């Protein structure tokens, strides 16, 4: 059921995820929203493992860049992501 | 609440318990 | 075509899953000396399934029992919590189920494949667990419900209580999923609860 920007099978998601990863720049705050949106959908419909694997995707690309822009969208990311998990399962997303 | 929640009365041979080999 | 149908196959194949995944966990994450364990063959991959009489017949009473809360879609997870020498909970496999055959049936048997496949490898996902180990089961009901508990007492030697906190509440626990499966018939995911610090 969630979706990004109208993607739900998970190599859709992705691919999106790194079309606009590596070629935009200047991200704009409306999509890093969308973003943590859909990771909190994924959370209300209990599909842990999508989430799990998207999170680690982003870290990936939004890490390996020197363009400190995309390290801050990140961190905002994750950051609102824990903070849920932690009200609904408890718990907090192991990432290393 | 834990109120949902159940388990066993009994716990499993333990780890050391299992060394005694009676197969 | 057939009128010979179970009915209660569903949970059937889920209680048969949930053996296999016991045995293996307390496998892989060296619960129990791989000696008393025997390679073999589930769902088509390898497992590791104890040999050994008393553990056997602890993991069977204790699927037996949960069986009938099974059939009634009554069970919100099913956790194999495993405690170290003090015994606190160190790690917490759980099963988080959701319930909405033939061909069909075989279906779900390539779906739980892929847990049993996750479970296998997990060492990699965890730290290592403490010397002194043991385990307990959790089943957390959908409601609290006094059906529930008359249900599950099914085995006069293997009786159930109501948890405490002592039996569930882990410290600053982080959670790593291994597997979320979607269909009809059947929604289940997989996830391990891992003390941040053991």
């Amino acid at each position: 059921a969630p979706n990004l920007a109208g993607a739900v099978e998970f190599n859709d998601v992705k691919t999106l995820l790194r079309e606009w990863i590596t070629t935009i720049s200047d991200p704009m705050e409306e999509d890093i929203l969308q973003v943590v949106k859909y990771c909190t959908d994924l959370i209300e419909e209990k599909d842990l493992e999508k989430l799990d694997l998207v999170i680690k995707y982003m870290k990936r690309l939004m890490q390996q860049s020197v363009e400190s822009v995309w390290n801050m969208a990140f961190d905002f990311i994750l950051d609102n992501v824990q903070v849920v998990l932690q009200q609904t399962y408890g718990s907090t997303l192991k990432v290393t | 609440r834990t109120a949902n929640i159940l388990k066993p009365l009994m716990s499993p041979p333990s780890r050391e318990e299992i060394m005694a080999t009676l197969l | 075509t057939q009128d010979l149908n179970f009915g209660q196959v569903v949970a059937d194949v889920l209680c048969e899953f949930l053996e296999v995944a016991v045995h293996l966990i307390l496998y892989v994450r060296e619960v129990y000396p791989v000696g008393i364990f025997q390679k073999r063959k589930k769902y088509n991959v390898p497992v590791q399934m104890s040999c050994h009489p008393e553990l056997n017949q602890y993991i069977q009473d204790t699927l037996h029992c949960v069986k009938p809360l099974l059939e009634k879609n009554d069970v919100e997870k099913v956790v194999v919590v495993i405690l170290d020498k003090e015994h606190r909970p160190v790690e917490k496999f759980v099963f988080e189920i959701t319930q909405p055959s033939d061909s069909l049936l075989s279906h779900v048997e390539q779906l739980l494949r892929a847990f049993i496949l996750k479970i296998s490898v997990c060492d990699a996902v965890l730290d290592h667990n403490p010397p002194g180990c043991t385990f307990t089961v959790l089943v957390h009901t959908r409601e609290a419900a006094t059906r529930n508990m008359e249900k599950i007492q099914v085995i006069k030697d293997f009786p159930w209580i109501l948890a405490d906190e002592q039996d569930v509440h882990m410290h600053d626990p982080r959670l790593i999923p291994l597997k979320t499966m979607t269909s009809d018939i059947l929604k289940m995911q997989l996830y391990v609860e891992e003390r941040a610090h053991k």
